[PDB]
């Protein structure tokens, strides 16, 4: 039997253990293609399967939880990713937007421009990426941790995720970045979750649950990629859009998660084990406010 | 008083025969829903199709302003219910079509009343 009935594949604990060396990625199902349902588009089937998924984990729902998407624009200027989100997403949730290019979005506030100039008051419980730049598709260059958008999503997540609060951000055998990796350590779960619907490429989502403070576990960034991209070459996936065709359970549960604001050495090992399961959010309440830098000429 | 007419503008382009805009997000769901039109969350029944409202606002796809004093958008942040039959063009359905006000479902396409 298979996780072809499955949202996607999540990387098994053991390989997240070994010490691999970086090789070339090379699917056995390269060129592979699900079938999706009639009319239905490739990101949509991907931020489905991408919930789906992520409805079997302890997020923290509080009400008036608060989402933050970069990366949400497409190059038909729509954001078929965000409208997913808010779809799932509890009814009310304030759910922002941002991509590089102009987009039009369901989100309540969007932001264009470089991610550099994005700027947020506030902390965030869920923070989803799809940010990617496809001239790092190169293979004729070493394939090293790469800098740009992931040294932003790095600082954001240090400095406006709040406790309790989850990550999902899109990675490939190129698009990645050591440190993104070795903050995974921080957080009380972690896992790379492939779609079925994409299990062709080396696409995954970094995945990590329950923001603490503190490492967890001392991650190198290096031979995790290297882990991952193991994985992948001697674990082919079985493309497959079944999951799309049993939405009856799909909307996030509003859970409720209760909203504090600890400051300093408040954080109990009885905190962090409320935060680890999912029950406890640390953060301020106060109104959302967020910019983007304007250059003048 | 010179303005411009965009929900004529693709009425009337429609009517030559171009080919409606396209790339308007459809969801995936039960389609076991209210099948009210425009709802905030998809509500397709088994004769429907769930669309995210922004992707099918004329005004939202062509960047232009909404014709109403506080430019506000109805569907931008809803998802908007298209009959399967006439899926093909949802930008145009919205712009041609009424919704109920008691009922909530689509004048012609549902409304009962
Ligand atoms: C494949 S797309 C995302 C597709 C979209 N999420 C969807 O729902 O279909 C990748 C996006 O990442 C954005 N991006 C890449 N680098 C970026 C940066 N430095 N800052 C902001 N956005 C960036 C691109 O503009 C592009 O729209
Ligand atoms: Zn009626």
């Amino acid at each position: 039997s298979s996780q072809a009935w499955q949202p996607g594949v999540a990387m098994p604990n053991l390989y997240k253990m070994q010490r691999m060396l970086l090789e070339k990625c090379d699917l056995q199902n390269y060129g592979d293609s699900a079938t999706l349902p009639k009319g239905i588009m490739m990101n949509v089937a991907k931020y489905t399967q991408l919930c789906q998924y992520l409805n079997t984990l302890t997020l923290a729902v509080p009400y008036n939880m608060r989402v933050i998407h970069f990366g949400a624009g497409s190059d038909k200027g729509v954001a078929p990713g965000t409208a997913v989100l808010r779809q799932w997403l509890p009814t009310g949730t304030l759910l922002v937007d941002s991509d590089l290019n102009d987009f039009v979005s369901d989100a309540d506030s969007t932001l264009i421009g470089d991610c550099a100039t994005v700027h947020t008051a506030n902390k965030w419980d869920l923070i989803i990426s799809d940010m990617y730049d496809p001239k790092t598709k190169n293979v004729t260059k070493e394939n090293d941790s790469k800098e740009g958008f992931f040294t932003y999503i790095c600082g954001f997540i240090q400095q406006k995720l709040a406790l309790g609060g989850s990550v999902a951000i899109k990675i490939t055998e190129h698009s990645w970045n050591a440190d993104l990796y070795k903050l995974m350590g921080h957080f009380a779960w972690w896992t790379a979750f492939v779609t079925n619907v994409n299990a062709s490429s080396s696409e995954a989502f970094l995945i990590g649950c329950n923001y603490l403070g503190k490492p967890r576990e001392q991650i190198d960034g290096y031979v995790m990629h290297a882990n991952y991209i193991f994985w992948r070459n001697t674990n082919p996936i079985q493309l497959s859009s079944y999951s799309l065709f049993d939405m009856s359970k799909f909307p996030l549960k509003l859970r409720g998660t209760a909203v504090m604001s600890l400051k300093e050495g408040q954080i109990n090992d009885m905190i962090l084990s409320l935060l680890s399961k999912g029950r406890l959010i640390i953060r301020e309440n106060n109104r959302v406010v967020i910019s983007s830098d304007v250059l003048v000429n | 008083a010179f303005a411009v007419d965009a929900a004529k503008a693709y009425k009337d382009y429609l009517a030559s025969g171009g080919q409606p805009i396209t790339n308007c997000v459809k969801m995936l769901c039960t389609h076991t829903g209210t099948g009210q039109a425009i709802t905030v969350t998809p509500e397709a029944n088994m004769d429907q199709e769930s669309f995210g409202g922004a992707s099918c606002c004329l005004y939202c796809r062509c960047h232009i302003d909404h014709p109403n004093p506080k430019g506000f958008c109805d569907l931008k942040g809803k998802y908007v219910q298209i009959p399967t039959t006439c899926a093909n063009d949802p930008v145009g359905f919205t712009l041609r079509n009424t919704v109920c006000t008691v009922c909530g479902m689509w004048k012609g396409y549902g409304c009962s009343c």
